[PDB]
């Protein structure tokens, strides 16, 4: 992982996984594997400071693209078999704090829930006001909308 | 709750705890650490020869539960196993005097894994 | 196009067939033109008698390409030039401590005691194929063909790639007997980490 | 009682298998690919535990304590080494899981008891 | 025609007015869900401890998953009655429902008070990952 989070030999999309029940540790360096971007936690910290978000802020003058977030070992792809040993958490202003503590030990810190949506499905206002089956006939309807 | 257990279909796996095989040639001399055997101490059923000649035998311990549960006795297993198998094989059971429930169950006269093949017979289709 | 993962084993339950659990290894190696060749590890269910009056206990049984017959991983393992017991039961239980799954592959490890040699078992790989034999000769090249190309491609296709084929076997094997156990639990189809 | 293990030959290092002596009455392991006996330490010879007691904690290693996505508690402390947090989790297997039993692994490094409450 | 030519005089429309609630209702369902809630965390921690009893007829997990369901779907039955005790005959989804004509009570509770239990195959959400349903919850997380 320490590897992973500086890109020196390992790829971004190669995946680690260390089945801790039974004694086993594979490693996928497949071409189909589906992956998706996620936050790391180390701490109940999150390593996505403010000092990043200032560079980020000024792009075209820094040239501080995504993948620069991604060599600084803040953000990393995680893939479905990776997600099977990852304490994820939803959002850091609740999983973070500390209360009548739920796990305390994350990983992984989902970026925005609203990116688990699809492209026909992220244009719907407030879809989880809605039944799924209605969302489901949105996305069927709005490959259909005229313009 | 009678009828119900004379309706279900009870096979001896459903009602065995577990089940092993032995060699004990010497009867009187059991090495199950069992003292019961005062039956086949003064049983005057076939001694040995041609009949527990067998050295290896079938020990099946049952639980208690299940045994109460389906409303049975000891006898009547061991009258069912008779019933179903002849004069070819031989039952000794145990008394309510500990939960351990012990069947013994000798070859009355291929050759050991025999025992095992009718332990597996024994448990599928008995239909106690 | 979705499709199962190759190079991964799966243990799968054929509920309706004669098997009771049966493990699977679409084994594909990358950049190799031929396609994925799928290897069954199998075990005969039967739970009480074999349909005998000796055949007590569940045998293991492979598929492998191009054999059309139901071939025992005894003979395999035998073939593969690993004549002991011992050392089969090495390569297939890591552990000498747990009685429980000894006695589990004993039925397997029983079904297959007449085959002794790597002449024999190679010969026995040979009996039943896609492409019959002629004789003893052409026939143990076949089945050595078969075992050096045909199946787990993803290990090797080497001469010197026979033990870590054997190794990779064993773990097929080991695999179903831990979810014959269910010391680990059965693998799901549509989990998408089993996709590509 | 307990289980029985697969003997093994000396020479061949093949599997022995039980049988009879006729003279001395008494059990013996023989090989079928060569000649040799060994005397048998137990009469039994063949188990079958279909009421499945088996003892969890043997399957259970110490290394699970490892695991993030495993809850942790420090209302039960190690009874070895008096550590306070330890992680809890069902039995994680088939021939079980109709019961919801914990199983406690102690986190403290070096230790890795476990026990179940 | 002429039940719609009065209907013109009358008018009948739906909003957000008819879904939203006083805040003593909602604070009723909100004390309705947290008090089942620890209900069902309690029962959990009962289940833990081998102090749950099995019911005569099934496992222990079932004993465990008919109380776990017993009590969600109480919570969801007495929050939907609380809901539709405070319409204020003016509601238009009371409107609809009372005459039969579109919706049913059902309806009136999950979009005022609680949707409820989500159910695949007619029973709960399935541990798709290794003992747990989303990788955001601990394994072995059997609560609401
Ligand atoms: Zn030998
Ligand atoms: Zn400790």
């Amino acid at each position: 992982r320490k590897l992973r989070r500086q890109m020196d030999i390992i790829v971004s999309e190669v995946s680690m996984i260390r089945d801790i029940r039974e004694r086993e540790i594979r490693i996928y360096t497949d071409a189909g594997r589906i992956c998706r971007p996620l936050l790391i936690v180390e701490k109940q910290k999150l390593l996505l400071k403010k000092r990043h978000i200032d560079q980020l802020k000024e792009r075209e003058y820094n040239n501080y693209s995504w993948q620069d977030l991604v060599a600084s070992g803040v953000v990393e792809y995680i893939d479905t078999l990776e997600e099977e040993t990852v304490m994820l958490a939803m959002t850091p202003d609740d999983l973070q704090e500390k209360e009548v503590a739920y796990c305390s030990t994350y990983t992984h810190c989902e970026i925005h829930p609203s990116m688990i949506l699809g492209v026909c499905a992220s244009i719907i206002p407030f879809p989880d006001h809605n039944q799924s089956p209605r969302n489901t006939y949105q996305s069927a309807m709005g490959k259909q909308a005229m313009g | 709750k009678d009828i119900l257990c004379r309706l279900e279909h009870t096979t001896l796996r459903k009602v065995t705890a577990n089940t092993a095989i032995y060699y004990d040639p010497n009867p009187q001399s059991t090495v199950v650490a069992e003292d019961q055997e005062w039956v086949n101490v003064y049983y005057e059923m076939p001694d040995f020869d041609v009949a527990r000649i067998s050295p290896w035998l079938l020990r099946v311990e049952l639980d208690r539960k299940h045994m109460t549960d389906r409303k049975l006795t000891m006898e009547q297993i061991a009258e069912k196993i008779n019933a179903g198998f002849g004069d070819d094989l031989n039952c000794i059971f145990n008394d309510d005097n500990a939960e351990k429930l012990v069947l013994r169950i000798r070859i009355m006269n291929d050759d050991d894994v025999f025992l095992r093949c009718i332990e597996s017979n024994m448990l599928t289709d008995m239909t106690l | 196009q979705e499709k199962m993962a190759t190079n991964t084993v799966y243990v799968f339950a054929k509920k309706d067939s004669k098997y009771a659990y049966t493990g699977e290894c679409r084994s594909c190696l990358e950049n190799s033109s031929r396609p994925t060749s799928t290897i069954w590890v199998s075990m005969l269910a039967r739970g009480g008698q074999g349909a005998k009056k000796s055949a007590i206990g569940q045998r293991i049984v492979a598929t492998l390409p191009y054999i059309k017959q139901e071939v025992p991983i005894i003979i395999v393992f035998r073939a593969l030039g690993f004549v002991s017991d011992r050392d089969i039961l090495e390569h297939i239980i890591y552990d000498f401590e747990d009685p429980e799954m000894m006695e589990m592959v004993k039925p397997s490890l029983d079904e297959a005691f007449v085959i002794q040699e790597q002449n024999v078992a190679l010969n026995f790989i040979g009996s039943r194929g896609a492409k019959p034999g002629v004789t003893k000769e052409k026939r143990i090249k076949y089945a050595k063909e078969v075992l050096q190309k045909e199946m787990l491609p993803h290990v090797g296709v080497s001469d010197f790639c026979e033990t870590k084929k054997a190794y990779f076997l064993g773990y097929m094997v080991h695999r179903l007997l831990l979810a014959a156990l269910g010391r680990r639990e059965l693998d799901d189809r549509d989990h998408y980490g089993n996709k590509r | 009682p307990g289980f029985v293990g697969i003997r093994f030959c000396q020479e061949c290092n093949n599997m022995l298998y039980p049988k009879e002596d006729k003279e001395n009455r008494i059990l013996l392991y023989a090989c079928r690919n060569c000649d040799y006996q060994q005397e048998a330490d137990n009469s039994c010879i063949y188990v079958n535990k279909i009421t499945h007691e088996v003892d969890e904690l043997t399957q259970i290693i110490a290394d699970v304590s490892q695991d993030p996505t495993l809850p942790r508690t420090e209302d039960h402390p190690c009874q070895k080494c008096g550590h306070k947090e330890a992680v809890f989790f069902q039995s994680h297997s088939a021939r079980a899981e109709d019961a919801m039993r914990l199983y406690y692994v102690c986190t403290a490094p070096h230790c890795g008891h476990r026990w179940t409450e | 025609t002429v039940i719609n030519n009065w209907l013109l005089i009358e008018g009948h429309t739906i909003g957000i007015g008819d879904s939203i609630a006083d805040s003593k209702t909602y604070q009723d369902i909100q004390n309705t869900i947290k008090k089942a809630k620890q209900d069902v965390i309690e029962v959990i921690e009962k289940a833990h401890n081998n102090e749950l009893e099995p019911t005569p007829g099934n496992t222990l997990r079932q004993t465990f998953e008919n109380q776990v369901n017993r009590i969600l779907n109480d919570a969801r039955d007495k929050t939907g009655s609380s809901a539709q005790k405070s319409l204020s005959e003016y509601n238009n989804f009371k409107s609809m429902v009372v005459s039969g004509a579109k919706g049913s009570k059902i309806n009136i509770s999950q979009v005022i008070a609680v949707v409820g239990q989500q159910n695949v195959e007619g029973k709960r959400i399935p541990f798709g990952f290794k003992h747990r349903t989303l990788p955001h919850f601990i394994k072995d997380d059997y609560g609401p």
